[PDB]
Order: structure tokens, then sequence, then C-alpha cells
């Protein structure tokens, strides 16, 4: 249950895994820092408007968080369902006790 | 228009990149805040010209 993605989250992320982006700060990840934001004015100007005001610009990813959790979980079913046979062919179903 | 608290003895106000972002206007004692105007990166999708 550690490790399977939870459903009750819209992310459907694991626990260990909600815990690892939630450890991480991340500064830029490349969404749309439009510039309405910086023409707020809330008076606290910050790096990232500064950088945008002189040539300097950040690319999201073309692979969004979704789609590694969804990449994750479909190797973990795959290694929990088969064991090693679905990665050097069609997967086939085993008992995990004789598996291990 | 400016919500900064200049000091009566202050001018000009800078930024980080050593540029003007704050000006006091000569005629009425009034505090502006300029900003660059608008720009982006434009970018082109086509197939091949065949
Ligand atoms: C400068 O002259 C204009 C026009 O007469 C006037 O409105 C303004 O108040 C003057 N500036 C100062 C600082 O008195």
């Amino acid at each position: 249950s550690q490790i399977l993605p939870d459903p009750s989250k819209p992310s459907k992320r694991s626990p260990i895994e909600d815990l690892l982006f939630n450890k991480v700060t991340l500064a830029d990840a490349g969404f749309i820092k439009q510039y309405g934001d910086c023409l707020g004015d809330i008076a606290a100007r910050d790096l990232i408007c500064a950088q945008k005001f002189n040539g300097l610009t950040v690319l999201p990813p073309l692979l969004t968080d979704e789609m590694i959790a969804q990449y994750t979980s479909a190797l973990l079913a795959g290694t929990i369902t088969s064991g090693w046979t679905f990665g050097a062919g069609p997967a086939l179903q085993i008992p995990f006790p004789m598996q291990m | 228009e400016s919500n900064k608290k200049f000091l009566p003895f202050q001018q000009f106000g800078r930024d980080i990149a050593d540029t003007t972002d704050a000006v006091r206007d000569p005629q009425t004692l009034e505090i502006l805040d300029i900003t660059p105007c608008s720009f982006g990166g434009v970018s082109v999708i086509t197939p091949g010209t065949n």
C-alpha cells in the first residue's frame, strides 16, 4: 500500500512519492509566469520578473508529472503481477510467493 | 501609480540589475513606477515544404 498509487488524491501518487515531492522545493517549474503577474506591482519584486525582463526564460518539460507517475505505476503492476517475464516478451501470470 | 514610500530626500529608485524602476515627477511631487512594455517569443510549427 505504501508504493501503489492512491486514488483518493487527485494526482494519484503514492504516499512515498507525496513525501518526495513535498521534500524538494522548486523555484520555477516552467509554467506560465504571465507578464500580468510581473505587472501586478505588489511592491515585492522577485528575481523571476527581473530575469524575464532581461531576455531569460525557462521552458516547460515535454512530459508532465502525471505521465511519469503513470509509467511508474505500470512498471510496478507489471513487476508485481508477472515478475520478470514482461521484460522479455508477453506478461505471464504467477502467484507472488512462487515468484519469491 | 506607485505604492512605494519614498523618503523626502530621495528622487530615484533602482532594482537589482541597476536600472531605474521608480521616478518622481519634477512638477508634481508624485511617485511613478516604470514597467517594460509587453514582449514575448514566437515559434513556428510546420511540416516539410514538400
Ligand atoms: C509648476 O507650475 C505648474 C503650472 O503653473 C504648477 O501647476 C505646479 O504646481 C508648479 N510646480 C510646483 C512644484 O509648484
